[PDB]
């Protein structure tokens, strides 16, 4: 489990040093997500590795595109 | 667009461009290929040198330790980044060019300048960056496995028709690159919101005939004119002269201080 | 936190490089600045209850409407005086963290993000924060590098309040 | 990440209590070493690729399946990556050393190491022996007495000396 | 560039911060290097001719070779040996660089990037590099800050090509 | 962006020849100066926010038809923008004072301030009168003799009024 | 992903040797049947929207409750859905006939398949009914015999039916 | 890797597209060239031994210095010799997956990444195994298609050496 | 536009690769196709008018609505016919332009991209047009790879119609 050197922002701030992992399920084809260039590829336990400090918008994107957060590890 | 107004825009290539994404169990050639495409178009297609190169980000990235967003924000954070888009450059300059990298498009409004300029000033280079990744546009063109690419050529929902116009501004052709310092070409055009004439490409050309002068070159100058003579129709003037009275046109838009806007050849 | 020693190799990691010179002479600054700022914290930690007593009533005889008016965010009763007397703790503990440290990254983490909207939220005026500090400033006692340090972390506060 | 200042302010601020004189004194005496720590960092980095080099050529000189065909460090690839993790693994000690506290190490380079070894079926013991044969070189370039002003260098020794261990220990 | 001047302006300024105290002590370090290494740069500019033809004649010792194969890449005639003295030169010269601004930055910019790029296509060994180096470090004649300043660029050098 | 070493270095480097004596010994001589420049730096830093908010406050009080309604400060957003702009020059003031160089005030902060503001409207010789304030408000502050240790500063306090100059003239 | 020759190329490059006599004579026996696999090829591709759409319909009728409201097949964005998953199979399955290596088909395709569609409830086992209808209609169109050099093509035949099956398998 | 079947299968997966006759003619041509590959391969590992002997030979030949010079990245002991036919026998193998699966892919996948950082880290030149490779090309003895696809494996990983 | 020859090149260039024996072999595909490409153009290019005239005619007979229903997108009367007849022709041409090119390119550049939401926007039936090609199909009487070419790009407009 590897990541934090780099999800984590060069700003020295030791609240941004934590990054968790999101487990996400059913990424469905909702109205949110109608105009997007790409498909989803997998509905299924998806990981997302999210530093503390964009922990907020991240979750927000699961929910509006109908993700739900099964799980959240500390890294 | 099509090849007809491609060609003559100078846009073939971003045309035929096809979106690269990073799918599952993927090989080491084409983890090669997802990171050559972010470091062209996330900085701004320079030659990276192989000591300016993310080793750590490229192998948390082979590895499937993060996501092709992630490792376009690794290099968006990076001192290499900083250096040749950020340290040396006006904020205005640095935004477009990072509307450029990260979400392929040219600025849409003064607002967008407002934005990410108070953005700066609370959070810092590393907020104002992850605004940028973390919005709704990148995640629908984007996403976590697609490299960005310019989208400013093509029309986009939710888009202003100006940024097709602001994009030959911020992509001057294939063979380019955003290395020099340098003043944005969209402060004005921005400012007052308006649309500056798209000269890209074999646009610019003009039909010279015999009235050029000795070496057949023609010169386009974009001036902004009020009265100081004869009456003035328009505030804005565009000049198409010679080579040989091109002195004689700058000194006498000079002498009634008419501010030059642009210089071409035409 | 934000110190010398680790602003240093973060941005050498942000780089992926070995620490080279540069950052071998910001160790040497930081060993130069070290003992005043771990003197200085010292010398601070030691008539600490003084201090704050004392910045406390500065900023009650500046501000006398605190101690009179009714109010949760008013220090007209012993409780408000215990808050108060704690958040001036609060500042000078964390400015003698930040003469430790080396850098205002105590501050940052601990005390200056986040503290404006705390300040709205509980109606709270920075001016009074200003008037404890400027206290602190002018009763700590400090000479040469200690008293320099000290007080750019403690302008560093004021700035950041108003 | 923390430095060896920082740290002891983490631990005060949760405690929310001032410094005490015999943590200050401990940071006084670490101030007392930091010329000691700087020419240790400075040495190590002078050092890095002839001591990542050397481990790397040691390491494959015994446990020779490594770069047999069909071994992990064999391509030229998975060799490079293989000398790649040996520097990384070096730079991230030298910060180590360099800040006083292992919290870089630990965080940046060490969490989740043995998983994602595990996972791309490297071998951490194999690895783990090359990171002892960088600590070995470390440690002598360190305690070199020629071209410097000689003195007692057993504690910053032995800082460094707890790094790799805690490399070796996380990586295996 | 990578010195501590610019590296804490460019931490502040990414930050979007004032120069604070983390930043005050990065120059106070500057500060207490710079003479040395002003004085190392000058007596390695007083002494440049001589280090670089010693250095160009121990790669030769070392790699005899070089003097007796033909190849444009080689130094078997003088212009050959020219462009191999040159190259040396620009290696103390840009040091002096290193030393005068007090970081690796000058290195960088110059030398380090791309160098592998020049000695693959031109096919010149960057051990020839390596041992010119090793030269000059074994032979400045430096002491104290002076020697650790100059032999760190020296060796970033080393690391760099190797 | 440049400080006063580099700067040399990268005149030097041009012309491809090794820093003379005289460069050597100009940059001592800026490297004697170098505690004053870090005062100077830190003074105006501490009384940042009082300098600009003064500042403001007299160039608003001498043209109060920037904050009248339809002026150019009127409405919060534009007046924070104001307050923003100036403590911006402000900053990079201080920035190419540590430096010793103006090349990141001219390349961050100056370089298309002026035509910005043309673009936008906003009166550049209204900013210079405050740039102009803030001048004096911060010589003041340099020049202040007490807890401090006495010496000439006039070099400093020239260079440092240089950069508000440029700043003043830049926006104009 | 792989193809018919990479795959033993990565084998043998694993075990450290050279391609023996009898691979190499396999592959030229795979390159003889080539002109066979690409004809399948084209065969599928140029009869797949009739194929998709004929075992799409088949899947209805038999098994009506997928597009009965409430069923997974119901509503347009569903169906769609569930059209492009029957053509996006297909097109996966003439990519490992192209390749002659399934790589293909399971990285790109079937991996993580089953998993994306029990949590959206989609009822793989129908999914796998109506892939092998497109197996028994692409099957008959391969080995039509009119209109083509006669020929035996069994053994490209059961390679694609092999793929089917894969497919078939991964999704129920 | 980098064959022709893969490629095509790629840049129509890339697009969502089924084959169409482009990827077709992809795969004709990957027939008419596969024979001749296929039979190089053959002559390529029949004559593998006395190529990787006589290429090793060849380098010993050009630079006579890495016979008898001390040092880890030389060939002056047997230690040295070995690894030196154990390296050309990798070029050569790769070489011969090449002709085998049609495409620069194996030479890609287990050689050309990441080979420069092993010559910069082991030390070893470029030009050995550039010579070494020439006489691979000169001393095969292929004809027609087979020839002309073995040289441009072999003057392909000539040029990322070079 | 797709064609054999330029996605080579647009692949390499992504990759910034020169171009390999992948793009030879796929060049040599390309050349074996070719000629037998082109004398089916020819052969679709002298029957023109009857293949046109025999496909709308085809519409026509199997979709008999189409010439007594009044309306734009109708071929009841002769400006209907002249646009049907003009649209088959669109499409024949277009596929010699395939032929021509070697991929489907000049169908998806030309036609294939835009044609459903054309058709939708006109009212006009894509089985119409697929009727059309399927006479075409039938009545071109191509053989060998020339028939094999010139229906995997017809029957490639019929599935991108159905
Ligand atoms: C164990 C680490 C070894 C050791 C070290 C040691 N060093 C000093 C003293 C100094 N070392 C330096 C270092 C530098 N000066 C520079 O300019 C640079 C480059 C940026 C470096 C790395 C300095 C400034 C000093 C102080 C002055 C002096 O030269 O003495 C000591 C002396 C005690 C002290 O800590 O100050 C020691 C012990 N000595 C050994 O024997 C070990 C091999
Ligand atoms: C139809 C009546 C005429 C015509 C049209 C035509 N337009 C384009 C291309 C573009 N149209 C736009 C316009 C917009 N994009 C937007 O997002 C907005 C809304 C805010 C507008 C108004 C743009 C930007 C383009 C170029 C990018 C793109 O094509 O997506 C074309 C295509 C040109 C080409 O060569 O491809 C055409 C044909 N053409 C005629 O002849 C009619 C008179
Ligand atoms: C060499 C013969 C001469 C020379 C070259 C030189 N070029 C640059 C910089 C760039 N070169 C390009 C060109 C391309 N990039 C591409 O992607 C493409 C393919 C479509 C081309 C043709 C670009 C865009 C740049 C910009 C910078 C970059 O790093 O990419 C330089 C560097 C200049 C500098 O560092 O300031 C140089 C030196 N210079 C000579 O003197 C030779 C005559
Ligand atoms: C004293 C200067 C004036 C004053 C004080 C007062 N403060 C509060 C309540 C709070 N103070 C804080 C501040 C901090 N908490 C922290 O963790 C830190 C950083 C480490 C600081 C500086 C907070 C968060 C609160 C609210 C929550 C709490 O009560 O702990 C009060 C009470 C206000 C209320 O609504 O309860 C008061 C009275 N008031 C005066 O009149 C003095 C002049
Ligand atoms: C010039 C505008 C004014 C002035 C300055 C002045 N300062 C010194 C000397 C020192 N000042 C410092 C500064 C600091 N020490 C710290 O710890 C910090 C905070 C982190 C700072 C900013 C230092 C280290 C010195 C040297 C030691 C000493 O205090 O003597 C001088 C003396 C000359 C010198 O360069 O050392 C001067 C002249 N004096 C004035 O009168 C001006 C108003
Ligand atoms: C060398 C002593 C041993 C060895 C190494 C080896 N490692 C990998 C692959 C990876 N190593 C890492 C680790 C890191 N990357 C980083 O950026 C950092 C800091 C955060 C670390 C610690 C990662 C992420 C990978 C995966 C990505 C990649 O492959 O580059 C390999 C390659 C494995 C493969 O190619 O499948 C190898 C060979 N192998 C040995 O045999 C030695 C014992
Ligand atoms: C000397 C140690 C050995 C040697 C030298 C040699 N070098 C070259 C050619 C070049 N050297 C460089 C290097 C640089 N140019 C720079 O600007 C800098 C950074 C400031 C460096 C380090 C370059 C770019 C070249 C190629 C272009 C040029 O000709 O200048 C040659 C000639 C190679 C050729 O083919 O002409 C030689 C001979 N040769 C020896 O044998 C020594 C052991
Ligand atoms: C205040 C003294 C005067 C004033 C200021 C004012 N400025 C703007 C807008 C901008 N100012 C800048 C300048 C910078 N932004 C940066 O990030 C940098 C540092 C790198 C600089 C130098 C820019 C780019 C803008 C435009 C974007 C923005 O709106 O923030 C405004 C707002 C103008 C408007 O709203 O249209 C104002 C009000 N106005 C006065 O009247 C004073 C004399
Ligand atoms: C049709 C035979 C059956 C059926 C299908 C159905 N599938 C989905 C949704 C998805 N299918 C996939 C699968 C893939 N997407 C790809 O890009 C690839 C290549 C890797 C595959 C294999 C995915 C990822 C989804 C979800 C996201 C998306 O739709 O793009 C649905 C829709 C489910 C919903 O609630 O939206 C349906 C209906 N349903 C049946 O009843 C048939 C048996
Ligand atoms: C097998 C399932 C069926 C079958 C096939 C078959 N085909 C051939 C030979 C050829 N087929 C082609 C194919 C094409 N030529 C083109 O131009 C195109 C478009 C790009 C295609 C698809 C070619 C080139 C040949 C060779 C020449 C020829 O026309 O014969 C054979 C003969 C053996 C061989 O391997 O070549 C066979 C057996 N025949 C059946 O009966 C099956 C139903
Ligand atoms: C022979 C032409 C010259 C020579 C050779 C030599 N090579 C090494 C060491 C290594 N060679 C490689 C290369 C590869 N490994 C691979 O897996 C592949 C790709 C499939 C290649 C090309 C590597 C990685 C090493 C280092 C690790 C190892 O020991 O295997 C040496 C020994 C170096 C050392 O330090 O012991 C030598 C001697 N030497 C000559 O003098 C010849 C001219
Ligand atoms: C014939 C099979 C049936 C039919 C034809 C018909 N078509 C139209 C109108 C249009 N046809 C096209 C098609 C194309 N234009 C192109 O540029 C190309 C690609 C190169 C194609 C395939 C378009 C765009 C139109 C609309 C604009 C135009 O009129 O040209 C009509 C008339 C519809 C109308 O409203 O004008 C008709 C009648 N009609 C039948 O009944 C046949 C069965």
């Amino acid at each position: 489990m590897l990541g934090q050197s780099s999800l984590v922002g060069y700003s020295n701030t030791q609240a941004a040093n934590r990054v968790f992992v999101y487990e996400v399920s059913g990424l469905r084809q909702t109205d949110a997500n109608e105009n997007s260039a790409h498909d989803i590829r997998r509905s299924g336990s998806v990981f997302i590795k999210v530093p503390y400090a964009r922990m907020n918008d991240e979750m927000r994107r699961i929910s509006r595109l109908g993700g739900t957060i099964v799980n959240i590890r500390p890294y | 667009t099509s090849l007809v107004s491609a060609q003559r825009l100078g846009i073939v290539a971003v045309d035929e461009a096809i979106p690269l994404e990073l799918r599952s169990r993927s090989t080491e050639e084409e983890v090669d290929a997802v990171i050559l495409a972010v470091y062209r178009q996330v900085l701004g297609n320079d030659h990276l040198m192989s000591q300016e190169r993310l080793t750590s980000a490229e192998s948390l990235l082979r590895g499937r330790e993060i996501s092709v967003r992630d490792f376009v924000r690794a290099v968006a954070l990076s001192e290499v980044y900083r250096q040749k888009f950020f340290h040396s450059n006006p904020q205005n300059r640095f935004i477009e060019l990072n509307y450029k990298h990260l979400l392929g498009r040219a600025p849409y409004d003064q607002s967008e300048i407002a934005f990410h300029t108070d953005l700066y000033h609370q959070g810092g280079y590393e907020a104002e960056i992850n605004s940028y990744i973390d919005s709704v546009e990148y995640t629908e063109n984007f996403g976590d496995w697609v490299v960005p690419y310019f989208r400013g050529f093509a029309t986009q929902r939710n888009q202003k028709t100006v940024g097709f116009s602001r994009s030959f501004q911020v992509y001057r052709g294939y063979a380019t690159s955003d290395r020099s310092g340098s003043r944005s070409r969209l402060t004005r055009e921005l400012a007052r919101n308006t649309a500056s004439p798209v000269y890209a490409g074999s646009t610019a050309e003009s039909l010279r005939g015999t009235s050029a002068g000795s070496r057949n070159q023609m010169y386009r100058l974009q001036v902004i004119q009020g009265a100081a003579g004869t009456r003035v129709r328009r505030g804005k003037a565009e000049y198409l002269v010679s080579y040989d009275n091109l002195s004689a046109k700058l000194q006498q838009i000079n002498r009634q201080g008419d501010t030059v806007t642009m210089i071409s050849l035409a | 936190m934000k110190t010398p020693l680790t602003e240093a190799v973060s941005t050498a990691d942000s780089q992926g490089r070995f620490l080279s010179s540069t950052e071998l002479q910001i160790a040497f600054g930081r060993l130069r600045q070290a003992n005043a700022g771990l003197q200085a914290a010292k010398a601070l930690t030691d008539n600490a209850q003084s201090l704050v007593n004392g910045a406390a009533q500065a900023v009650y005889n500046k501000f006398p409407y605190t101690t009179q008016t009714q109010g949760n965010n008013f220090a007209a009763d012993q409780r408000g005086k215990d808050k108060c007397a704690r958040d001036i703790g609060y500042y000078l503990r964390i400015v003698t963290y930040c003469l430790v440290a080396g850098g205002t990254g105590p501050l940052d983490e601990y005390l200056i993000a986040g503290i404006d909207e705390i300040n709205r939220t509980f109606d709270l005026s920075p001016s009074w924060y200003v008037e404890a500090l400027k206290y602190i400033k002018a009763n700590h006692g400090l000479s040469g590098d200690a008293r320099d340090e000290a007080n750019s972390y403690l302008d560093y506060a004021i700035n950041a309040l108003s | 990440m923390f430095d060896v200042f920082t740290r002891v302010v983490s631990q005060a601020d949760a405690r929310g209590e001032y410094l005490s004189g015999s943590q200050l004194d401990a940071l006084s005496a670490t101030v007392a070493e930091g010329n000691k720590r700087i020419d240790s960092v400075n040495r190590i980095t002078g050092n890095a690729s002839a001591i990542v080099s050397n481990a790397a050529r040691a390491l494959f000189a015994e446990q020779p399946q490594l770069i047999q065909p069909g071994g992990n460090a064999y391509t030229s690839r998975r060799m490079a990556a293989c000398l790649r993790d040996m520097e990384i693994i070096l730079r991230y000690v030298t910060y180590a050393t360099f800040t006083g506290d292992a919290s870089v190490l630990e965080d940046r380079c060490l969490n989740g190491l043995r998983e994602t070894y595990v996972a791309l079926g490297v071998p951490g013991a194999s690895v783990a022996a090359g990171v002892q044969k960088m600590k070995e070189a470390a440690l002598d370039i360190v305690n070199d007495p020629n071209g410097i002003t000689r003195g007692d260098c057993s504690a910053i020794v032995a800082e460094i000396a707890g790094y790799f261990d805690r490399a070796a220990a996380a990586v295996a």
